[PDB]
């Protein structure tokens, strides 16, 4: 019957191994995510969260008919 | 914040031109002409400082 229908228990036991540290790694991917995301979200110097602000394109540099603009 | 420098009452007397606009308009063509370049060494100092106080000479 072990022969025919189950393997040894090495495999069982690696594949256990394997299997946790996949999700111990995802684990803590999780909660680094949630702290970059929470201190990008406070400060705003990171990619995420990067709100509009006016394009300093349509500025007009030109002479405005009156010196002091 | 900050104090504004304003020029001294002295630093803003000259002699003043008091023809009327009839003379001055009657008078503009040939002061445009042969007057242009103190006016235009004005203007560009007003457009390139953008403050009065600098340009007041
Ligand atoms: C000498 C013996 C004397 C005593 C007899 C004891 C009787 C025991 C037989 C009863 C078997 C119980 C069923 C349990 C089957 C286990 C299924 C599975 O776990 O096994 C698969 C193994 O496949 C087997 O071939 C399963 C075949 C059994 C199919 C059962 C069907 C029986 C129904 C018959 C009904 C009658 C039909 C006629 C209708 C009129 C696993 O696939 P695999 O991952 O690859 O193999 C891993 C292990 N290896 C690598 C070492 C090989």
């Amino acid at each position: 019957i072990a022969r025919t229908f189950y393997d040894g228990p090495e495999k069982n036991y690696e594949k256990t191994m394997a299997i946790l540290q996949i999700e111990a790694e995802k684990a803590e991917l999780r909660l680094k995510e949630l702290e970059v995301r929470r201190l990008m979200r406070a400060r705003g110097d990171g990619p995420w969260y990067q709100y509009p602000t006016i394009d300093k394109a349509l500025i007009d540099h030109s002479p405005k008919t009156t010196p002091d603009n | 914040p900050g104090i504004v420098e304003l020029p001294t009452l002295e630093d803003l007397k000259v002699q003043e031109v008091k023809v009327s606009s009839s003379v001055l308009k009657a008078a503009a063509h040939h002061y445009g002409a042969q007057c242009d370049k103190p006016n235009k060494e004005f203007m560009l100092c007003r457009w390139e400082e953008k403050d009065p106080r600098r340009c007041l000479e």
